[PDB]
């Protein structure tokens, strides 16, 4: 199928041009479900976090974006309670030129650049705007938790 | 549940993501 042919190319690109601070691979023997890891970027409240995600593709990929969820506990204005991510390029701004590598690096960039007008987590959105001191403390807890996560 | 069952797989991914950090 076209989706499976595309996903083998996504995987090869990750090996040839490895992105810094992120990684992804198929789970077990299923090409349509991937595991992924994103490191919290240095110089941010998320620094040193080792966050685990799952990516689910459909047979309509790359014409349809995959669904991406954090499995690790998260505290971020654009991340829902169930780990789902409000990021424009994973919804209405999706393009077939994006792949696993670019999706992961886009999510990585979102961690230190939250969108205030999309409050998926209303408390994280409020603290980020009002009390940035308390925002970093709440993010610190989930950084620690991401280390003994499996 | 999921993270625990795929412990080995996630640790390989953590090691790959750590490089150059
Ligand atoms: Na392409």
């Amino acid at each position: 199928t076209p989706a499976r042919r595309r996903l083998m190319r996504d995987f090869k690109r990750l090996q040839e041009d490895p992105p810094v601070g992120v990684s992804g691979a198929p789970s077990e023997n299923n090409i349509m479900q991937w595991n992924a890891v994103i490191f919290g970027p240095e110089g941010t409240p998320f620094e040193d976090g080792t966050f685990k995600l799952v990516i689910e593709f459909s047979e309509e990929y790359p014409n349809k974006p995959p669904t991406v969820r954090f499995l690790s506990k998260m505290f971020h204005p654009n991340v829902y309670a169930d780990g789902s991510i409000c990021l424009d390029i994973l919804q209405n701004r999706w393009s077939p030129t994006y792949d696993v590598s670019s999706i992961l690096t886009s999510i990585q960039s979102l961690l230190d650049e939250p969108n205030p007008n999309s409050p998926a987590n209303s408390q994280a959105a409020q603290l980020y705007q009002e009390n940035k001191r308390e925002y970093e403390k709440r993010v610190s807890a989930i950084v620690e938790q991401s280390w003994n996560d499996s | 549940k999921y993270r625990k069952k795929h412990k080995s797989e996630f640790q390989l991914l953590v090691d790959q993501a750590r490089k150059g950090y």
